[PDB]
RNA sequence: CACGCUUACAUCAGUAACUAAUAAUAUACUGAUAAUUAACAACCAAUAAACCAAAACAACACUAAAACGUUUAUUAAUUACAUUGUUAACCCAACACAGGAGUGCACCAAGGAAAGAUUAAAAGAAGUAAAAGGAACUCGGCAAACACAAACCCCGCCUG
RNA sequence: GUUUAAAAGAACCAACUCAUCUAUGUGGCAAAAUAGUGAGAAGACUUGUAGGUAGAGGUGAAAAGCCUAACGAGCCUGGU
RNA sequence: ACCAAAGCUAGCUCAACAUACUAAACAAAUACAAAAAUACACCAAAAUAAAAUAAAACAUUCACCUAACAUUAAAGUAUAGGAGAUAGAAAUUUUUAUCCUGACGC
C-alpha cells in the first residue's frame, strides 16, 4: 500500500 | 509543596555544611 | 482635494466622443441643449435649502458640457496637449 | 497536482452549511447547537 | 493520601559521592553513575 | 531533587481539643447502655457505607443500587463503566484464578 | 432615539414625534484637507441624515444643505495578554455642507500661554541650576563635599 | 478558515449582502426603482423654548439634596385623584360606574399616546 | 466610571486605576491571597479623620490623626507617625526632596482614642435611645463624636461662588410639579399647542 | 450657531475649569414636565459640548480641562431619564395596571430554556407571517437530556462554590484565633 | 473590478529587545492620532391577454433547435435629503512560501532588482564553444544537436 | 492570428487546459515544485458563482478512481 | 558566575443536609446569511438498540449497558442455559424521629 504520515505541527504558543 | 520537615531540617543541616566549606571560621 | 465636491474615481472605458465617429463629414458642432432632471428642481433646491445653488447647477452643466464638446471637436480636429488648438 | 489549498473562503457558502439558520432547521443542528451550549462554546455556529 | 519521595536528593547524592573521581558524563549524570559505580565495585 | 530552603513553620497541634479528646467516646453504647443502638449508628459518612465494607466492585455495586436514582448523568455513566470495568477484571483477570 | 422601540407606521398613522432625543454627537476636527462650507460631526450608529439634519436645524439652528454619512470600521488587530482581540468600535462619521455661504473653521480650543510658558522656562533653569550645584566638585574626586574638615 | 469570533457586519460579505447598522426606516420603494421617504416616518425632533429658561445643567453645590423617595402609583394617586374623590363622597355625588371625570381611562385605544401599547418612542 | 478587577488581586495603597498601580501589577498577574479578618461594615469603628494611638512599632505609644483607610486589607495610615524615607525626585543625574512617607497599619495594631482623657480606650457600637448609633466607650464609658473629614474632592460648601452654568439655591429647591395624570409628551403637545387629529390603526403584537 | 459645540472662548486654554453638583432625583422630581423637557435639551447641549472638547484633547493629546464635567452631566441626565420613566410607570400602573409598557410573553424556545419573548409590531395577525410562523417556541422530546445536564451542571457549580466559602470561613478562623 | 482577509492602509514618533529568516529602516514591529463622503454597486411590482419564426457584423441559412422583450387592461402609500459596500503592499497554501487563483484593458506612459563583501580549490547544478571521427555510448539516439526528413511492423479505427 | 466553398469532435500555432520525457529538487520554492521539452487548443473544450447526490452510501468514458493532504471504503463522538 | 532552584495560595475532590432543580443579565436587536424595527400563512414526523467482548473459534447465548424501589436474610437457592460460558428470582423476613459534617483527599 501507499502508506503516507503526514507531518504534524506544534502549538503556537509555544 | 512537599509536606514534610525531614527533608527541610536535613536541608538546614547541609545549607550549614556549604557555609562552614565556605566560609571557615576562626 | 477633488475628492470633497464629492468625485469619485472609477476606471473604464476612456473615449472622446463628439456625437458621431471621426469618419462623420459634420465633425462640428452649432448648438447643444440640456434639459435638467428632476433631482435638480427649483423647489427640490429650496426644500434642501440650496437657493444660491439654482443658477451654480446651470453653471457647472454649462462648463461640462460645453468644455467636452469643444475638447472633443478639437481632439477630432487633431489637437492635444503638446498640439495646442490655433482656432 | 499541490494540496492543501483545499479552503476555497466564501461567505455565502459558509453561512449556507454552517449557519445558525442551517443549524436551527433540522433536529440535529439544534442537538448540535446544545451540545455546544452544554460545552460553553463561546462561538455556537458561524 | 498522596506519598512523594523528599529524600531523593540524598539518594543521588549516595551514589554520585563514589563517582566524583571519574571522567566523563558519569561523574555528573545518576544514570551514567549507577551504572559506573557498580563496575567499581 | 530540589528540596525546600527554608525550614517550614511547625504545626502546633493540640492533642486535648474536643474531636481528640471526646474521640470514640460511644464506642461501648451498646455494650453499656442495654443494647438498643448498634455502633454502627455512630457511622457518619455515605448513606452506602454506613455499616457496610466491601472491595470496590461491591462498593459500586451498593452505590448504584442504593443511590444511583439521584445521580447525575455523567457519574451514573462513570458509575457504570467502572461496574463493567471491575466486574470484567476480577471475573477474567488475574493469576491465581 | 437610539435603543427604543418605534411605532409601526401604516397609511393615515399620525406624524412620529420625538420629545428627548438619545442621540449625542461630536464635533471633531478634519483630519484631511477639508472645504470651508464643510463640517465633520461624529454621530452614534443609528443616526441618519435626516435625523442629523433635523438635529442641527432645530436644536442648533444650523442652517445646513447636505449631509453626507459612513461608517468607520474600528481596529481589531490589537490583541491582550490573553491574545484575546479587542476592538475599537465603529463609529458613524457625517459631513454636512452648509447653505448660506457659512465658512466655519475648527477653532484653537489650547492656545498657549505666554505666562505659563514663562513659568516653565524658569523652573527648568531653576532645575539646571540645582543640577549644576548639586553636581560633584571634578578636582575632589568622589570624596564627599559635606564634611567641612 | 474564517473567523467566528468577530461579528458579522456588512462589511464582511460580497456586495448582495447589505444589512444595516441599526438606524430605523423613513420610506419605502416606488415605482421607478427610486426610495419614496413618507414624512411621517421620519421622527420630529420636539424641542422647546431656552430663551427664558432660568435654569443650568448644574446646579448650586451649597444646594441640599433630598431623601430618596421614589414616586409611586400609590403616592400619585394620593396627590391626583384622593382629594378629588374624597371631595365628591363628602359631597354625596360620588358614581362608582362614572371614573372618567377623576382621571382614569377605560380604553387606551381612544388617546394618542396609550400607555400600555406605548405608541410613544420618546 | 468603575474599573474591574481580577479576583486575585493585590492592594497596595493607590488607586486601582492608576498608573503606579498599572506598574506594580500589570494585568497579567495574580499574586498569593493575604489573609484578610472578616469586618463587616457595622463593626468598623475606625474612621478618617479622629486621632488615634500607635500600639506597636518604632513610633510607639504616639498619636496621630487618621489620613486614609483601606478596608479591602483593614488598613490605615497616620500622618507622620511610622514612616519611612523615600526619594521622589529622580533623573539621570541629580536627586533629592526625601520625602517621609507613611506605612499602613492595622486596626490591631491601632486603636480609636477618646478626646476627653487622651488615652487609648475600646470602641463598641451602641444604639442611642434618639435612633442614632454613636460609638460609646467601655474603659471610661463615653461617646466619640464622628471625625468629619473634608472630600477628595478639594470644595467647601461654606465658601463657594456659582458659575456661568449652575443654577442658584432658589432655581434648585424651587417646587413648581403639579401631579396631574397626564404623561410628559401629551403635557409638552399642550404646552407648545402641537394639533395631532389623526390616529394610530390597529397595530399586532407578538 | 454652531458655536454652542465649544465652551466659552476665555475658557478654552484654561487647565481647571470648576462647575456646581450634579442634579439629584429628587430636585427632579420637584420640577416639573416642561422644566424637565427643557433640562433635558439644556444637558444635552452640554453633553454635545464637552463630547466635542473630549474629542479635541484626545487629538491634540492634551488632558481635558476638569473631565468630571462629562460625568456629572451623563449622571443629571440618568436621573432626569429615571425620573420620567417613573413617572410614567406609575402612571400606567394607575390606567392599565401593567409593569412593563412593552407586550410580552414566557416562552419555551427549542433549547428547553424559559425566555421572555417580546412583541414586535406587524401589520398582519400572527397566523399569516410567515417570519414568524417558522419560529418554534416549544422544546423536542431530545431537549430534556439538555436541560437536565443544565441542572446538573448549576448545581455542581453551586455546591463548589458554597464548599470553597466553607473552607475560606474555616480558614479565617484558623488563622485568627481572636474567638 | 469580482471573490476573499478584515485596518495589516494614512500622519507623527520609537526601535535595547520583539516581526522581517541579516542590517540599513519600516507596507509587514510598537504607541498615539486620523480615515473609506455616491452619481458606481446591493435592496429596488403584481394580476390576465397578443405573442411559433435563434444568436454567429445577420442579408439569410445549418443543426445540436438555442439565455437575453415589448404593448394592451386593473390595482402600484407619493412626500427634498432613506440604509448599506468604498483603506491597503491584501486571498488560499503552518511562513513576508519559486505553488493555486475569475474578468476587462494595454505590453509600458506602468512594475521592479539576479550580486551582504572578497577569492576564483575540488565535487555538484545551468549555459556557451570545440580539432578528426559522427551513435563507435547506451537496455534504448536518454540528453544534446548548424538536423528538425523518408519508410516497415505490433496494438488500438479515429477525437476523447 | 494562418490555411480552408467550413465553427470540419479537420490542420499550424498563441492565451488557456493537461502533464509525455529528461535534468535539478528529495526536512526541497513546494506534504508533488522549477527548467527545458511536450499534447489539445470552436470542443465529448476550459472556467467563475450558486445548489444537489453522504458512507450498509454517493459518484465513477472501472483506475476497485474520487468523496477536504493516510479511502478495498471518509472524519468526529460514544460504546471504550 | 550564568542557566537556574524553593515557597503557599488560587482553587479543586469525595460525601451530609437542603430549599425542592434550566444562576445573574436581559434598554434595543436576535432562527433574512442570528443579533438587520415593519406584510396575507402553511406547520409539523414517529418504526426494538447494535457491536467491540466472553464462550480461549464462532453461528443459539454474553451480567451493567443512561427504563427507580431502597437495606438485613432467603440465596447465588429454585430455576434459565450450543444444559457450555454464564444468567438468576420469588413467596417469606429485617430496617427508630432531629443536631452532633467534615476529611489518616491534592
Ligand atoms: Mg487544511
Ligand atoms: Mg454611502
Ligand atoms: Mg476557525
Ligand atoms: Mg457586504
Ligand atoms: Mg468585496
Ligand atoms: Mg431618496
Ligand atoms: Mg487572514
Ligand atoms: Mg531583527
Ligand atoms: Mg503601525
Ligand atoms: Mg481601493
Ligand atoms: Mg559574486
Ligand atoms: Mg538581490
Ligand atoms: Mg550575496
Ligand atoms: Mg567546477
Ligand atoms: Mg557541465
Ligand atoms: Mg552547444
Ligand atoms: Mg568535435
Ligand atoms: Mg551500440
Ligand atoms: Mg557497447
Ligand atoms: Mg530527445
Ligand atoms: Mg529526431
Ligand atoms: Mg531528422
Ligand atoms: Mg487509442
Ligand atoms: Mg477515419
Ligand atoms: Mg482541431
Ligand atoms: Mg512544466
Ligand atoms: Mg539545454
Ligand atoms: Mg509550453
Ligand atoms: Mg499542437
Ligand atoms: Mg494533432
Ligand atoms: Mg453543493
Ligand atoms: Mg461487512
Ligand atoms: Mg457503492
Ligand atoms: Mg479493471
Ligand atoms: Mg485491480
Ligand atoms: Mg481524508
Ligand atoms: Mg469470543
Ligand atoms: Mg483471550
Ligand atoms: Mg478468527
Ligand atoms: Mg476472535
Ligand atoms: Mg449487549
Ligand atoms: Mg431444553
Ligand atoms: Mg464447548
Amino acid at each position: 500500500k501507499k502508506r503516507f504520515t503526514p507531518p504534524t505541527y506544534q502549538p503556537k504558543y509555544k | 509543596a512537599k509536606k514534610g520537615f525531614r527533608a527541610a531540617y536535613r536541608f538546614q543541616k547541609e545549607l550549614e555544611r556549604w557555609r562552614l566549606l565556605r566560609c571557615p571560621p576562626p | 482635494k477633488p475628492d470633497k465636491l464629492p468625485l469619485f474615481k472609477r476606471q473604464y472605458e476612456n473615449t472622446i466622443f463628439i456625437g458621431s465617429k471621426t469618419a462623420d463629414p459634420l465633425c462640428y458642432g452649432h448648438t447643444q441643449f440640456h434639459l435638467l432632471p428632476d433631482k435638480l428642481k427649483r423647489e427640490k433646491l429650496l426644500k434642501q435649502n440650496c437657493a444660491d445653488q439654482i443658477e451654480v447647477v446651470f453653471r457647472a452643466n454649462a462648463i461640462a458640457s460645453l468644455f467636452a464638446w469643444t475638447g472633443a471637436q478639437a481632439m477630432y480636429q487633431g489637437f492635444w496637449s503638446e498640439a495646442d488648438v490655433t482656432r | 497536482k499541490a494540496r492543501g489549498n483545499e479552503y476555497q473562503p466564501s461567505n455565502i457558502k459558509r453561512k449556507h452549511k454552517h449557519g445558525w439558520v442551517r443549524r436551527l432547521r433540522t433536529p440535529t443542528g439544534v442537538q448540535v447547537i446544545l451540545r455546544r451550549m452544554h460545552k460553553g462554546r463561546k462561538s455556537l455556529s458561524h | 493520601l498522596r506519598s512523594r519521595v523528599t529524600d531523593r536528593y540524598w539518594r543521588v547524592q549516595e551514589v554520585l559521592k563514589h563517582a566524583r573521581h571519574f571522567r566523563g558524563r558519569k561523574n555528573r549524570c545518576y544514570r551514567l553513575a549507577v551504572r559506573a559505580v557498580t563496575r567499581a565495585f | 531533587f530540589h528540596v525546600r530552603v527554608t525550614l517550614p513553620p511547625r504545626k502546633v497541634v493540640d492533642r486535648w481539643n474536643e474531636k481528640r479528646a471526646m474521640f470514640g467516646v460511644y464506642d461501648n453504647i451498646g455494650i453499656l447502655g442495654n443494647f438498643e443502638k448498634h455502633p454502627k449508628e455512630l457511622i457518619k459518612g455515605p448513606i452506602w457505607l454506613r455499616g457496610w465494607k466491601g472491595n470496590e466492585l461491591q462498593r459500586c455495586i451498593r452505590k448504584k443500587r442504593m443511590v444511583g436514582n439521584r445521580m447525575f448523568i455523567d457519574d451514573l455513566h462513570n458509575l457504570n463503566k467502572r461496574i463493567s470495568y471491575l466486574y470484567k477484571h476480577f471475573n477474567r483477570h488475574g493469576k491465581y484464578r | 432615539a437610539r435603543n427604543v422601540l418605534y411605532p409601526l407606521y401604516q397609511l393615515g398613522n399620525p406624524q412620529l414625534r420625538v420629545f428627548r432625543t438619545n442621540f449625542f454627537i461630536q464635533l471633531v476636527r478634519p483630519g484631511t484637507a477639508q472645504p470651508e462650507d464643510t463640517v465633520q460631526f461624529r454621530i452614534p450608529m443609528e443616526m441618519t441624515r435626516v435625523d442629523l439634519r433635523n438635529y442641527l436645524e432645530r436644536i442648533y439652528n444650523v442652517p445646513v444643505a447636505a449631509v453626507r454619512t459612513r461608517v468607520q470600521y474600528g481596529s481589531n488587530r490589537r490583541r491582550d495578554h490573553r491574545n484575546i482581540r479587542i476592538k475599537k468600535p465603529d463609529y458613524k462619521v457625517a459631513y454636512v455642507q452648509l447653505a448660506l455661504g457659512q465658512t466655519f473653521t475648527f477653532p484653537d480650543l489650547f492656545p498657549e500661554r505666554k505666562g505659563a510658558s514663562v513659568d516653565v522656562d524658569v523652573r527648568d533653569q531653576v532645575l539646571e541650576d540645582q543640577r549644576q550645584k548639586h553636581s560633584p566638585d571634578p578636582r575632589r574626586g568622589g570624596v564627599p563635599g559635606w564634611f567641612g574638615l | 478558515g474564517a473567523d467566528r469570533m468577530s461579528k458579522w457586519t456588512s462589511k464582511r460579505g460580497p456586495r448582495t449582502f447589505c444589512k444595516g447598522r441599526g438606524a430605523k426606516g423613513t420610506g419605502f420603494h416606488g415605482r421607478d426603482g427610486k426610495f419614496v421617504q413618507i414624512k411621517e416616518m421620519i421622527p420630529e425632533l420636539v424641542v422647546p423654548e431656552l430663551a427664558g429658561f432660568k435654569l443650568k445643567p448644574y446646579v448650586n453645590y451649597r444646594a441640599p439634596e433630598g431623601t430618596d423617595t421614589p414616586l409611586t402609583a400609590k403616592q400619585l394617586f394620593l396627590e391626583t385623584a384622593a382629594p378629588a374623590i374624597e371631595k365628591d363622597f363628602k359631597a354625596g355625588t360620588f358614581d362608582p360606574e362614572h371614573l372618567e371625570k377623576y382621571g382614569f381611562e377605560p380604553t387606551q385605544e381612544g388617546k394618542l399616546f396609550q400607555l400600555y401599547p406605548k405608541n410613544f418612542p420618546r | 466610571s468603575k474599573v474591574t478587577l481580577p479576583p486575585n488581586y493585590r492592594y497596595g495603597m493607590s488607586r486601582p486605576g492608576s498608573l503606579s498601580d498599572k506598574r506594580k501589577n500589570p494585568p497579567g498577574t495574580r499574586r498569593r491571597r493575604v489573609p484578610v479578618e472578616p469586618i463587616s461594615d457595622e463593626d468598623w469603628h475606625l474612621f478618617c479623620g479622629d486621632k488615634v494611638e500607635i500600639l506597636e512599632g518604632k513610633d510607639a505609644g504616639k498619636q496621630g490623626k487618621v489620613v486614609q483607610v483601606i478596608r479591602q486589607r483593614n488598613w490605615v495610615v497616620v500622618e507622620g507617625l511610622n514612616t519611612h524615607y523615600r526619594y521622589v525626585g529622580k533623573t539621570v543625574d541629580y536627586r533629592g526632596t526625601m520625602i517621609p512617607s507613611e506605612a499602613p497599619l492595622l486596626h490591631n495594631q491601632v486603636k480609636l482614642v477618646d478626646p476627653t482623657d487622651r488615652k487609648p480606650t475600646d470602641v463598641e457600637w451602641r444604639f442611642t435611645e434618639a435612633g442614632e448609633r454613636v460609638r460609646v466607650s467601655t474603659r471610661s464609658g463615653r461617646i466619640i463624636p464622628k471625625p468629619e473629614f473634608p472630600r477628595a474632592d478639594g470644595i467647601v460648601p461654606e465658601t463657594w461662588i456659582d458659575g456661568p452654568k449652575d443654577t442658584s439655591v432658589e432655581d434648585a429647591l424651587e417646587k413648581t410639579y403639579v401631579p396631574r395624570l397626564k404623561t410628559l409628551e401629551e403635557e409638552v403637545m399642550e404646552a407648545m399647542g402641537i394639533q395631532e387629529t389623526r390616529r394610530h390603526k390597529k397595530v399586532y403584537w407578538y | 450657531g454652531l458655536e454652542e459645540f465649544f465652551d466659552d472662548p476665555k475658557n478654552w486654554g484654561e487647565e481647571k475649569v470648576k462647575s456646581g453638583a450634579s442634579w439629584t432625583c429628587q430636585q427632579l422630581r420637584n420640577k416639573s414636565n416642561e422644566d424637565l423637557h427643557k433640562l433635558w435639551y439644556v444637558l444635552l447641549k452640554e453633553r454635545n459640548m464637552l463630547l466635542t472638547l473630549e474629542q479635541e484633547a484626545k487629538r491634540q493629546r492634551l488632558p481635558m480641562p476638569s473631565p468630571e464635567r462629562l460625568e456629572k452631566v451623563v449622571d443629571s441626565m440618568d436621573a432626569l431619564d429615571k425620573v420620567v420613566q417613573e413617572r410614567e410607570d406609575a402612571l400606567r400602573l394607575l390606567q392599565t395596571g401593567q409593569e412593563k409598557a412593552r407586550p410580552g410573553a414566557w416562552r419555551r424556545d427549542i433549547f428547553g430554556r424559559i425566555i421572555w419573548h417580546k412583541f414586535k409590531q406587524w401589520p398582519i395577525p400572527w397566523y399569516l407571517n410567515k417570519k414568524y410562523n417558522r419560529k418554534r417556541f416549544f422544546a423536542m422530546p431530545y431537549v430534556e437530556r439538555f436541560v437536565r445536564m443544565r441542572i446538573e451542571k448549576q448545581a455542581r457549580i453551586k455546591a463548589r462554590k458554597r464548599s470553597l466559602e466553607r473552607k475560606k470561613e474555616k480558614f479565617l478562623q484558623e488563622k485568627f484565633p481572636h474567638l
